[PDB]
RNA sequence: CAAGACGGACCAGAGCGAAAGCAUUUGCCAAGAAUGUUUUCAUUAAUCAAGAACGAAAGUCGGAGGUUCGAAGACGAUACCGUCGUAGUUCCGACCAUAAACGAUGCCGACCGGCGAUGCGGCGGCGUUAUUCCCAUGACCCGCCGGGCAGCUUCCGGGAAACCAAAGUCUUUGGGUUCCGGGGGGAGUAUGGUUGCAAAGCUGAAACUUAAAGGAAUUGACGGAAGGGCACCACCAGG
């Protein structure tokens, strides 16, 4: 038998309990794995049983809850279940430019835009999902769509205006 | 040929899935990290600089070590992901996630999966300039 | 508001205010007699004293100075004046 | 959803289009 | 042009008797060809095996360093070298609204193994607390740090390597610090986190035997 | 093993300093705000020329060191990119005195709405904890005062408006005081003086030219761009 351990932060405990009934149900009716929510160590234990096949799905089961740990939506997390080749890449904002204080706060603003329109446009065009931490940016999607979204995200934080990135990323969508 | 261990117990090794921006290293060695067994790069599989760091390149790199290790007797490997570290990024790229999923398809039982990157207290100055980002 | 007898405030509002912002200012401190447990002598001690007051005959410590009110030695009995 | 969006971008829409073209005693 | 792995042979490496599980794995070393001796290449190997691989019911987030310096004819011998923490535990333990306190000592034990120790502590939110954060003031930080240094040194200086590693199995030093610092500021999760090993005396074969039994 | 660098995560509605600035532990040195005071002196005070002290980064002279980064410079691809790398980046000893050195917002003082959060000090109080702690003490809980940092809100008023609890108490115009402005260019130019090794800083016009220069919010046209729908006077397969 094999077992995986998944940490959960204290800020992620509230939506984990609120969206709990739609998390273990795909594990039991379609995946055939037993899970438990260890309150004492604040870990999610996933382990095999006598009812499991398709040993490739164990790693996918670990990547299922890890996506919800980082802040992705539930329906975006089950999108990892039914697809087979999806990867997640993360990087900090200051991994590409030293930004301090007010400049760092405006870097997050240019990624989102008014009402998240700039993020949603990149989300809709590259067919990926982007979530924003305090300084980290996590992108989930197919490998070629990651490099297209990472190129648009980096050009946003260089200071190229969101109008130019909105216009350019729709022309690149024709390939 | 192989270790003199019965079928009940398995021999454990470690691997260093060093997934940089340019290729993906799959380095399998002993528990001390002193005696090496197999080490393939992205240039072993595909003779093309386009897919030097592709998940497909790491998938073929991970499998060919897996068929190499099974006649050496080791069917259990510990996992050590690694990114570039230092000044550069910290989270490992998608090449490491591809190679982890690829070598698990060979049926070898898995050990402990954890991240080892050269985390600085703080590094020295960045390779990029004050203005310079990736692109 | 906009109509309150500023000449005759309620006494609970007075002790709440800062000691300088009262209508006529008055200190919050007081003087107190301290009975030493090891003797019967009487010593007048300022409540916010800054020096270690000693007993007149026993020469023992009575209070230890702190940031605000003085910290009396345990076992001593005190009675405020007026 | 991501998987709904991908599968919609992988398959072809079909279905609704009505084309209007064209004895006892 | 020739397969090197067919020339190689194996060794069975085992932990000392102080753990429930003694065998830890297998090591591949090149054979002796007269130019280099296989024992000399096995004299300077440092291993990294987690605590949960050594004990059944104990925790997993602690890692131990084992120095390999002796072989006895398919009987490889190991000694304690150091102890660390898993990085995934350390990142999860550092929360936001609490103060992180460091303490390090250079303690010399009774049989010459000069060790460097590191400890980390976190302030604790009370159950009825309404304030969001629980920050300890600088003098309280210095008082806890002074208490953390003096308790750890007096636990190691009067002891030899036998019962010291017995304290590290359930982290009894961390349980000592959390219990003894309740008078100053309530600590949340204090652990010794990193053990180093600087100055090694002359090596000899006597004291290794009771370590291995 | 060595060499230099720099102190992540903890790191914030935070704290200190006159500003520039300030983050590993520990010891020492001399400082400082705020609080507490039924302590001492008795107007000793506010504001500014020159002067004086300090003044990020870069830069100029002498040494020490050069890990990393890297203006110049040499190659390769195409001013964007990559490799190597001088001066510089680090320390001490002297200069230079400049920044979007920002709240684009002199300093001192009086008055004028609310709320609940934070940092320090002080006061008061039922209770929980240090395995029901054997009194005090730290850690929490509730309330109040003072001085701060910083939010949200308001027909107090103000404003060209964006907005401001000051940018309010302003045609119902006088609390004290310093600097400085007078349509846009010519122009921080010419000349003079002065300081600086130098680079340059401080002060600084006129002739002439022109009807504008500018500030605050709001959309609407706007060649078009992205989505759908219909058509054998559109196409596909064909006659």
């Amino acid at each position: 038998e094999e077992t995986r351990k998944i940490p959960v932060p204290a800020n992620r405990y509230t939506p984990l309990k609120e969206n709990w009934m739609k998390i273990f149900t795909p594990i039991v009716e379609h995946l055939g794995l037993q899970i438990r929510f260890n309150l004492k160590s604040r870990n999610v234990e996933i382990r095999t049983c006598k009812e499991t096949k398709d040993v490739s799905a164990l790693t996918k089961a670990a990547d299922f809850v890890k996506a919800f740990i980082l802040g992705f939506q539930v329906e975006d997390a089950l999108a990892l279940i039914r697809l087979d080749d999806l990867f997640l890449e993360s990087f900090e904002i200051t991994d590409v430019k030293p930004l301090k204080g007010d400049h760092l706060s405006r870097a997050i603003g240019r990624i989102a835009g008014k009402g998240g329109k700039t993020k949603f446009t990149i989300e809709n065009v590259t067919r990926t999902r982007i979530v924003l931490a305090d300084v980290k940016v996590h992108i989930l999607g197919s490998f070629q769509n990651i490099k297209m979204a990472r190129t648009a995200i980096c050009n946003l934080i260089l200071g190229n205006p969101p109008s130019k990135v909105y216009g350019n990323i729709r022309a690149v969508a024709s390939r | 040929l192989g270790p003199q261990v019965a079928e009940g117990e398995n021999v454990f090794g470690v691997c260093h899935i060093f997934a940089s921006f340019n290729d993906t290293f799959v380095h399998v060695t002993d528990l001390s990290g002193k005696e090496t067994i197999c080490r393939v790069t992205g240039g072993m599989k595909v003779k093309a600089d386009r897919d030097e760091s592709s998940p497909y390149a790491a998938m073929l790199a991970a499998q060919d070590v897996a068929q190499r290790c099974k006649e050496l007797g080791i069917t259990a490997l510990h996992i050590k992901l690694r990114a570039t570290g230092g000044n550069r990024t910290k989270t490992p790229g998608p090449g490491a996630q591809s190679a982890l999923r690829a070598l698990a398809r060979s049926g070898m039982k898995i050990g402990r999966i954890e991240d080892v990157t050269p985390i600085p207290s703080d590094s020295t100055r960045r390779k990029g300039g004050r203005r310079g980002r990736r692109l | 508001p906009l109509a309150k007898d500023l000449l005759h405030p309620s006494p609970e509002e007075e002790k709440r205010k800062h000691k300088k912002k009262r209508l006529v200012q008055s200190p919050n401190s007081y003087f107190m007699d301290v009975k030493c447990p090891g003797c019967y002598k009487i010593t007048t001690v300022f409540s916010h004293a800054q020096t270690v007051v000693l007993c007149v005959g026993c020469s023992t410590v009575l209070c230890q100075p702190t940031g605000g009110k003085a910290r009396l030695t345990e076992g001593c009995s005190f009675r405020r004046k007026q | 959803p991501l998987a709904d969006q991908i599968l919609a971008g992988n398959a072809v829409r079909a279905g609704v289009r009505e084309k209007r073209r064209g004895e006892e005693y | 042009v020739v397969d090197p792995f067919s020339k190689k042979d194996w060794y069975d490496v085992k932990a000392p008797a102080m753990f429930n599980i003694r065998n830890i794995g297998k090591t591949l070393v090149t054979r002796t060809q007269g130019t280099k001796i296989a024992s000399d290449g096995l004299k300077g190997r440092v291993f990294e095996v987690s605590l949960a691989d050594l004990q059944n019911d104990e925790v997993a987030f602690r890692k131990f360093k084992l120095i390999t310096e002796d072989v006895q004819g398919k009987n490889c011998l190991t000694n304690f070298h150091g102890m660390d923490l898993t990085r995934d535990k350390m990142c999860s333990m550092v929360k936001k609204w609490q103060t992180m306190i460091e303490a390090h000592v250079d303690v010399k034990t009774t049989d010459g193994y000069l060790l460097r120790l590191f400890c980390v502590g976190f302030t604790k939110k009370r159950n009825n607390q309404i304030r969001k954060t629980s920050y300890a003031q600088h003098q309280q930080v210095r008082q806890i740090r002074k208490k953390m240094m003096e308790i750890m040194t007096r636990e190691v200086q009067t002891n030899d390597l036998k019962e010291v590693v017995n304290k590290l199995i359930p982290d009894s030093i961390g349980k000592d610090i959390e219990k003894a610092c309740q008078s100053i500021y309530p600590l949340h999760d204090v652990f010794v986190r990193k053990v180093k090993m600087l100055k090694k005396p002359k090596f000899e074969l006597g004291k290794l035997m009771e370590l291995h039994g």
